[PDB]
RNA sequence: GAAAAGUACCCCGGGAGGGGAGUGAAAGAGUACCUGAAACCGUGUGCCUACAAUCCGUCAGAGCCUCCUUUUCCUCUCCGGAGGAGGGUGGUGAUGGCGUGCCUUUUGAAGAAUGAGCCUGCGAGUCAGGGACAUGUCGCAAGGUUAACCCGUGUGGGGUA
RNA sequence: AUGCCGUGGUGUAAAGCGUGGCAGUGAGACGGCGGGGGAUAAGCUCCGUACGUCGAAAGGGAAACAGCCCAGAUCGCCGGC
RNA sequence: CGCGGCACAUCCACCUUGUGGUGGGUGUGGGUAGGGGAGCGUCCCUCAUUCAGCGAAGCCACCGGGUGACCGGUGGUGGA
């Protein structure tokens, strides 16, 4: 069985025992989270329905807070003398799936 | 005419690698009991003793 | 890996490209089969290269106590030496530069069955 | 003549709405 | 991460398309789609998926009379004034398969993959092909009602 | 202290003709872009000292 | 206080030449050429970090079209019908399903077809 | 190099140069000598490349090679890891999309307008003055302040013009 | 018809006005609408226009394509309209 | 539009309740000439403190870090 779970504005296809990198969640390490789902496949069924799916919630565990890859930015235009350097590191949260 | 641009490393090296020495082939000769190797065109001279093996 | 000996010839008054042309003739060969190749090569740089190869073989046989019939030219290359600069007068008060290049020739022979 | 005519007549497309520079 | 086909995942098959009364454009689109493999959900633009296509009866393709008379084929040899010129009529008389395959090849992407994709196409004027050992399934053209 | 292009030794005349050589225009051999030439806005002997009021 | 420039000046040069590894020709050996190539490269990466979001949607839509037409429905009407049925799965996961679980994709197509209106031209 | 202790002796070589010994803490200090960058030139090696139209990169991406690790196995296992399956570094990049160098100067330059072969070093708003204007800040305040000069080893104390 | 001046209500943060410090600019281009010169020619030329864009604006469309249509890039996302 | 990070200005409440910070809303954040604000790196001097022949500077490689100029750790080479 596997489910399509929504978090951070994006959706992930997960199964029990999977690790996922989602957007940062305001939760420490080791405690439990509950997330809404958009589709549950238990074999042949899909459950395909908001009324039923509003009762199903995947249960997760926070494994820690990692960072994304470092993004180097250097904006440049042809003959102006214009440059603008900028860096970025995205904050994430690693999730272990234990529910469905 | 003058070169408009300097050639890249790859283009210089392609033409430069084709400048090479041709290797001549050597055959065995036994003169005065000793064995040597000379180019095949010098066999007569080697047998008559006109070749100086240094 | 294998027992080996080294010889060098530094500040040899031969252009590095002209030395490499004849070094490519003997790279990888046995010492006996390279000495005669260099003997019969018509190029001028074949003299100094042969001298260095012979010296390396002598070092292997004497200093290392190896067998001459087992020696093979493992690595050989020609690096650049210092370059002297001269002047050739040309037409209409022009003065062009002439480069006298030298080479460093390095040979490593090794004994292997 | 052809170059100018055909350049000027390509403003009559849906994406340009009847106008182009020059 | 979205799925990307690996070397050895692609599975080919053999199709035979009969050109008895199909018009040239319809047949060319169908053949190009089969060759590229766009009908496979495992499609990837940088991978040569898709199948082998055998086209038979290339002389029966439906070409309009005015097209036979007036559609013209141009080749330049590279020499001054070296623009040579045939009609679809003359081509259909002489090398009918070339018309079909030229129409098909015009519809493929213009890159290095299409050079390898076009290697899977076989066009024959007669009703019989030599690839009987391979067992090509017949393929009729469908349109999905919307 | 340093030397300006006016105080560096020599360098009075124009090194060569303005046009027809294919070289840059130079004007003097002691111009600051030359090796061995003058210094632009270089240090000069100064008097660092302030008039702080007696009350302060 | 006379200051030699070398110690401070090489800091940016080392970073440029270190980021320019793998370029062929002068663009990995010479600092002035590597600097221009780095300008171009970082602009390209900025542009592509925003273009790939549409690129992947393009790919997913292509694969969904293939799977839908295999199950005898256009991508067009499949999307209309899924929205009508109130299914909120996104295209990334629809394409993932089409690759992995074709039976589930067929079930989804049945749901979309059922929810689609009886006459689609009214 | 602290000191010449500047490589006796042997070997290849006409020599030059080198190898072995030896001095030295160090020859990764050998009179071409402190450190020893870059351009530039080799040699070896991993991947790619001889049907393809490339501002030379970027995003997607298979496959190889390398080194670490979770599995089922050589359980020889104290072994160590051969291999298998997964994962991760690092190198390479078959293939797909996108993509008109930098500077100056211009209404407008990828421009077939200017400048630049490359690397290294150097190369351009500074200083003077109880100057002028305006501001930030500190001292004193209906007052504020000294100039020359005098006395002090000084950066301190006097000095009302 | 529009535009312009005044006035009373309502709305709108980054409007306006006075006074100082520091400027740059004073070669514009095309497109829409109204005109002069020109042959009611010009990618022509000279004016008007609380008109636009470029200049100094990247992204999408127009095959390519400063000035046309859509739309103004704070960074990230393998989300959606 | 969604979810996350940053910054400017302003409104609403506290801590010195604008020297400046703390919490939440709201608006804003393309840019040439040009104006304003805040910073990085190099060298020299003074004061305090701390490393260095058990190895400083400089240079090289690798692994990391910051919104930027840039920084750190480890190893190698080196010798004040
Ligand atoms: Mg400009
Ligand atoms: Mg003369
Ligand atoms: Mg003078
Ligand atoms: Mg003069
Ligand atoms: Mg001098
Ligand atoms: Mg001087
Ligand atoms: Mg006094
Ligand atoms: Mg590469
Ligand atoms: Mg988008
Ligand atoms: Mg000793
Ligand atoms: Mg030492
Ligand atoms: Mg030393
Ligand atoms: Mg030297
Ligand atoms: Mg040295
Ligand atoms: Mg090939
Ligand atoms: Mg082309
Ligand atoms: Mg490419
Ligand atoms: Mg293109
Ligand atoms: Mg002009
Ligand atoms: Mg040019
Ligand atoms: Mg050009
Ligand atoms: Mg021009
Ligand atoms: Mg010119
Ligand atoms: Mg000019
Ligand atoms: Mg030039
Ligand atoms: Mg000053
Ligand atoms: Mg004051
Ligand atoms: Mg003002
Ligand atoms: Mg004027
Ligand atoms: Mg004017
Ligand atoms: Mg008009
Ligand atoms: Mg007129
Ligand atoms: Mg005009
Ligand atoms: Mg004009
Ligand atoms: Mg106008
Ligand atoms: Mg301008
Ligand atoms: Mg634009
Ligand atoms: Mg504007
Ligand atoms: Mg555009
Ligand atoms: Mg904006
Ligand atoms: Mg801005
Ligand atoms: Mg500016
Ligand atoms: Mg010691
Ligand atoms: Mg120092
Ligand atoms: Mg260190
Ligand atoms: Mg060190």
């Amino acid at each position: 069985t596997y489910a399509i779970v929504k978090t951070g504005g994006k959706q992930y296809k997960v199964a029990v025992g999977d690790v996922v990198k989602v957007e940062k969640l305001e939760s420490e390490q080791g405690e439990k989270v509950s997330l809404p789902v958009a589709l549950v496949v238990d074999g042949a069924t899909v459950t395909t329905d908001a009324k039923a799916l509003a009762k199903v919630a995947v249960t997760g565990e926070v494994l820690g807070h990692t960072k994304g890859p470092k993004i180097r930015i250097h904006k440049f235009k042809n003959k102006t003398g214009y440059h603008k350097r900028q860096g970025h590191r995205q904050q994430l949260t690693v999730l272990k799936v234990t529910g469905i | 005419a003058v070169p408009k641009r300097r050639k890249s490393r790859s283009n210089t090296r392609s033409r430069r690698s084709q400048w090479k020495a041709a290797k001549t082939e050597l055959v065995g000769v036994t003169v005065a009991g000793h064995a040597h190797k000379v180019p095949r065109r010098l066999l007569k001279a080697a047998r008559l003793g006109l070749i100086d093996f240094d | 890996e294998y027992p080996s000996a080294v010889a060098k010839a530094r500040f040899v008054r031969v252009s590095p490209r002209k030395a490499r042309r004849v070094i490519d003739l003997v790279r990888g060969r046995s010492v006996s089969d390279a000495l005669d190749i260099l003997r019969w090569a018509p190029q001028a740089a074949s003299g100094p290269v042969a001298k260095v190869i012979a010296s390396a073989a002598a070092n292997a046989q004497n200093n290392g106590g190896l067998d001459p019939a087992t020696l093979v030219v493992a690595t050989v290359y020609a690096d650049q030496g210092p370059t002297a600069k001269r002047i050739r007068p040309r037409a209409q008060g022009r003065a062009f530069r002439i480069r006298r290049r030298t080479s460093h020739i390095t040979v490593v022979v090794e004994s292997r069955p | 003549a052809k170059r100018g005519r055909k350049k000027r007549d390509r403003k009559y497309s849906k994406a340009n709405h009847g106008k182009r520079p020059n | 991460p979205t799925y990307a086909p690996k070397a050895g995942d692609t599975t080919r098959s053999w199709y035979v398309i009969d050109a008895t009364d199909v018009v040239l454009g319809r047949l060319a689109v169908a053949a190009a789609n089969l060759l590229r493999g766009k009908h496979k959900p495992t499609f990837a633009p940088n991978v040569d998926g898709g199948d082998f296509v055998i086209v038979i009866n290339a002389d029966k393709v439906a070409i309009s009379g005015d097209k036979l008379q007036h559609k013209m084929v141009y080749r330049h040899s590279g020499y001054p004034g070296g623009l040579h010129k045939r009609t679809i009529g003359e081509l259909m008389q002489r090398h009918p398969d070339r018309v079909v395959e030229k129409a098909i090849l015009g519809m493929l992407p213009k890159n290095r993959l299409s050079r390898q994709i076009q290697r899977k196409l076989r066009v024959y004027a007669g009703p019989e092909h030599p690839h009987s050992a391979q067992q090509p399934v017949p393929y009729e053209l469908k349109q999905v009602a919307q | 202290s340093t030397k300006t292009r006016g105080e560096v030794s020599g360098g009075g005349r124009k090194p060569y003709r303005q046009k027809g050589t294919g070289r840059a225009r130079q004007g003097s051999t002691r111009a600051p872009q030359f090796t061995g030439g003058g210094v632009v806005h270089g240090p000069k002997p100064r008097d660092y000292s302030q008039r702080t009021p007696k009350k302060m | 206080a006379r200051v030699k420039r070398a110690v401070n000046a090489h800091k940016k040069r080392r970073s440029i030449l270190k980021a320019s590894r793998g370029y062929r020709g002068q663009r990995s050996r010479l600092y002035r050429k590597a600097k221009e190539q780095q300008l171009h490269s970082l602009n390209y990466a900025y542009r592509d970090r925003r273009a790939r979001k549409g690129e992947f949607r393009k790919l997913w839509i292509a694969r969904i079209n293939a799977a839908a037409r295999l199950n005898d429905i256009t991508y067009n009407r499949l999307i209309q019908g899924l929205k009508a049925a109130g299914v909120e799965v996104d295209r990334k996961n629809l394409a993932d399903i089409a690759i992995s679980d074709p039976a589930a994709f067929t079930a989804l197509v049945d749901v979309a077809r059922a929810a689609l209106p009886e006459d689609v031209n009214a």
